[PDB]
RNA sequence: GAACUGGCGAUGCGGGAUGAACCGAACGUAGAGUUAAGGUGCCGGAAUACACGCUCAUCAGACACCACAAAAGGUGUUAGU
RNA sequence: UUUGCUCCACACAAUAUAGAUGGAUACGAAUAAGGCGUCCUUGUGGCGUCGCUGAACCAUAGCAGGCUAGCAACGGUGCACUUGGCGGAAAGGCCUUGGGUGCUUGCUGGCGAAUUGCAAUGUCAUUUUGCGUGGGGAUAAAUCAUUUGUAUACGACUUAGA
């Protein structure tokens, strides 16, 4: 046999990392890690989504899945440039986590006559559901 | 918003579980509390038990029985870590504690129910990995607790019975979620998409 | 349907107080659903409503209601001060209340 | 007065030709159109009380026909609006009400 | 407080015998321009005889950072009082400004050694332009190639005060 | 036992758990707002706030007056010369 | 002890409420790891996916929710039964078979609502007790007094007596 090993691999922070502005003033943005200042904080930069360059400390981000090529230090021309030509906005607009974003604010601004409306379909494919569960 | 919470005690850290509970209590929220015997108490099982033993030496000297009771139970322990933080001398106190009941497992009322978790309470949220800690039952039974393996026995009926209730609810949730992916990507499946749900 | 409510449910906490002297005049309530004051400042102004019950029948009723009003938030976790035209009666210290949404503004 | 004129209308949801608080309702972004309806009749004067005596005392226990065809002339022009847009007559026969989870501070209705 | 840095130029009170004094200059690093008038002059008192009621103070400019997104190696000398004597220490921190590695100079001093404001003096910060002449591990760890780390352990701070589900510390 | 000033005695109120003298502030009867000194896990009104570090004690430590600890040591750990 | 006691159904009174106002919605373990799905050689296995909070999920339209007509399905749900299990930690609950009956807003119609007058909790919950009905069910002990002495200041204790 061969040896196996639990990997257990985690997001790893570096450059080129796309992260998720989690509080402040962009709060809720993408912005690409530009370089590592500390064990704690990091210079980030978010051209596309308007996020200005700066250091901000790692509890005021979460990291994405999302990776894409850069060299450390790089300024915001090359930034925006390496983030189009790797085009991880939509990248990032496919994943569920975005997705979820989406729904969230969507049924934030949902109004008192759409809500009617989502009860009576939620109610017409809950009668189409429960009556596909008496074949199997 | 619930009437009744029940809380697996599993894990939390007691000073800090009791706290949360005694503000729900004064509150107003109705708490249950299961599996006391599953908290943990930071730092090493030495100093809790010397903790303990410094607690246990006192006692009125010109009778006993008038004393400080010394309870020996983890929910009796939890009890005290509560009524600490409860002003129970008054009638509100009362009254407060009349709306808490702390067991060790869970018992036949409460086996059935739901049961939550406090994050701010949480020992693997809340100390830094590597910090030592100590199991509140093992305390307990180190300082004169007896029932400690009949708790565990019935624990594992327990368990044995909620996992063979858990098979049966992951196959009928399995068949939902079939049906409800079969189901979609229909009219009113595509206009709840656009809605939102 | 099967829920007809129009209100939000409240507690009351406590009166307005110090460490050892409080203050009938002033009562503390925690609307349910708010955590902050930039959310509780959209509940400044609507009537409170105590509901309670009694044995004695005064005017075809059973039932007897104290009402008062949001005036300011309190703190930084979405309580509310509120006053009312008879203060609250101190046994009612986590009892259930219900905010009304009028006076209206939305 | 300061009063709003408000009708159901009354073959919807029962709630006759009447007239409101502004400050006790909440203005929904629903919005029909209600041009075509002659409202310049109503005024103060056409709601009166007729109030009561203090010897006229109900021990133990009706309604204008003017007001009756007034509501039956208006409520017919306002359903001809509400059938363009679908479910507003199911929307208006619905009742309001707030379930577990509503937020009205964070509601928009 | 958070820091800002000025230039504090003064001078003597021009006098009969002597007219033009020779215009000293300091850099400071102070909460505003009351407080790094007030150090100019304690530290001018210490360098030469004069004091506020003698002298003039000039001009007053508040220099920013030139580049203040640029990652930067700053070597910082300082004096401070301990309890029993005073000190010389040389400190060098990463990070992106001048004024926010005096920052954490003040917080690093407080925390480890309990010196107060009052007792560190700031002899002076200088960038340091070359890799290899940094001299410390702390910061010469985060100086190699493809630097990269996981951080373990993620806790998330809840808004419910119960949670439904038994929380993950996946990051 | 003296010197200068401020107090208590003669003085309640908020804080220091508690206390004549300390801190804040001196007082007609009420309403609203803002604060001082002190605080914001729970008792207990108010952030289980934010940020950088340090410490694990088989007698930890936790706030002036104030309710105690020294000389001498420790490849415990951290930062320096 | 002049028809008393208990249980069941509703009928009316009284009595209060530490405080209903859509639903307490059930794996276990780990956190420097897991959950779910799928496949296999069934393992400390391979592959895919998810988290980043319950801001969820279920429920939710009708006189405080009426009276009726039809369509489509053979579903969903309530009530009283009924068959079979399981549950002793404080089980007093959970699941299931069969038929009955009511509703169905899955879809389309017809009639009603006003006047509580511009708001007034605008009254709908459960806790205990009594008294009436009419329908079952069963026909005791204890204490004082007398006695005992394994007991005893007195009470108390231990005995006996149709």
């Amino acid at each position: 046999t061969d040896s196996i090993v639990k990997a257990s691999n985690w997001r790893l922070v570096e450059v080129g990392r796309v992260v998720l502005i989690k509080k402040g003033q962009s709060a809720g943005k993408l912005a690409a890690i530009v370089e590592i200042i500390d064990q704690k904080k990091v210079l980030i930069d978010g051209p596309k989504a308007g996020v200005p360059r700066q250091a901000i400390n790692l509890g005021q981000v979460v990291l994405t899945p999302l990776t894409f090529a850069l060299p450390r230090g790089a300024r915001t021309a090359t930034v925006s440039k390496k983030w189009a030509a790797a085009a991880v906005c939509e990248k990032w607009a496919a994943s569920s986590w975005a997705k979820k974003i989406a729904q969230r604010e969507r049924r934030a601004a949902l109004t008192d006559f759409e809500r009617f409306q989502v009860m009576v379909l939620r109610k017409q494919k809950r009668y189409t559901v429960k009556k596909a569960l008496a074949k199997a | 918003v619930e009437p009744v919470v029940v809380i697996d005690g599993k894990g939390h850290l007691v000073g800090r579980l009791a706290s949360v509970v005694a503000k729900q209590l004064l509150n107003g929220q109705k708490i249950v509390v299961v599996r006391a015997e599953e908290l943990n108490i930071s730092g090493e099982f030495f100093r809790n038990k010397l903790k303990y033993h410094d607690f246990l030496r006192k006692a009125t000297a010109f009778n006993k029985t008038r004393g400080p009771f010394h309870f020996r139970a983890p929910s009796r322990i939890f009890y005290k870590a509560l009524r600490g933080m409860v002003s129970h001398k008054t009638a509100r106190g009362k009254a407060a504690l009349e709306r808490l009941k702390v067991f060790e497992g869970i018992p036949p009322p409460y086996d059935k129910k739901k049961r939550v978790v406090v994050p701010q309470a949480l020992r693997v949220l809340r100390l830094k990995p590597g910090r030592k800690y100590t199991t509140l039952g093992k305390l307990s039974t180190s300082v004169g607790w007896k029932y400690e393996d009949v708790v565990a026995k019935l624990e594992a009926k327990r368990k044995v019975s909620s996992a063979e209730y858990y098979a049966k609810k992951r196959a009928f949730t399995k068949k939902v979620a079939s049906a409800n992916a079969t189901a979609a990507e229909s009219d009113v499946a595509k206009q709840l998409a656009a809605l939102g749900y | 349907a099967e829920s007809h409510r129009l209100y939000v449910k409240g507690k009351h906490l406590s009166y307005q107080r110090s460490k050892r002297v409080n203050n009938p005049n002033v009562s503390l309530i925690k609307i349910e659903g708010v955590a902050t004051p930039q959310d509780a400042q959209f509940y400044l102004g609507k009537r409170i409503a105590y509901v309670y019950r009694a044995s004695k029948e005064v005017r075809g009723s059973k039932i007897r209601v104290m009402w008062g009003k949001v005036t300011r938030t309190h703190g930084n976790s979405g309580v509310v001060r509120a006053t009312f035209r008879n203060n609250l009666p101190a046994k009612t210290f986590g009892a259930s209340v219900r905010i009304f949404l009028y006076p209206s503004n939305i | 007065d300061n009063t709003l004129l408000v009708t159901g209308p009354f073959k919807v949801n029962g709630v006759p030709l009447r007239r409101v608080n502004a400050r006790y309702v909440i203005a929904t972004s629903t919005k029909v159109s209600v041009e075509g309806v002659n409202v310049e009749k109503f005024n103060v004067e056409y709601f009166a009380k007729e109030k009561l005596t203090k010897k006229e005392k109900k021990e133990a226990n009706e309604i204008k026909t003017e007001r009756v065809e007034d509501q039956k002339v208006v409520d017919k022009a306002l359903l001809a609006e509400i059938k363009k847009t679908p479910l507003l007559k199911q929307y208006l026969s619905a009742s309001f009400s707030l379930k577990n989870g509503d937020k009205p501070h964070l509601l928009k209705f | 407080a958070h820091f800002k840095e000025y230039q504090v130029i003064g001078r003597r009170l021009p006098t009969e015998s002597v007219p033009e004094p020779k215009l000293f200059r300091m850099r400071i690093f102070a909460s505003n321009e009351v407080i790094a008038k007030s150090r100019y002059w304690y530290f001018l008192q210490k360098l030469h005889k004069v004091k506020k009621a003698s002298g003039e103070i000039v001009s007053i400019n508040q220099i920013n950072e030139a580049h203040p997104t640029k990652v930067k190696n700053f070597g910082v000398w300082v004096r401070y009082d301990s309890r029993s004597g005073t000190h010389n220490m040389y400190k060098e921190i990463r990070d992106v400004s001048r004024v926010a590695a005096v920052e954490t100079l003040y917080q690093d001093m407080a925390a480890r050694h309990r010196a107060r404001f009052r007792s560190i003096h700031i002899l002076k910060v200088a960038e340091i332009e070359k890799t290899a002449d940094v001299k410390r591990q702390y910061v010469k760890q985060f100086l190699t190639k493809d630097l990269k780390f996981p951080l373990p352990h993620r806790v998330q701070k809840s808004t419910k005060t119960f949670s439904y589900k038994r929380p993950s510390t996946f990051y």
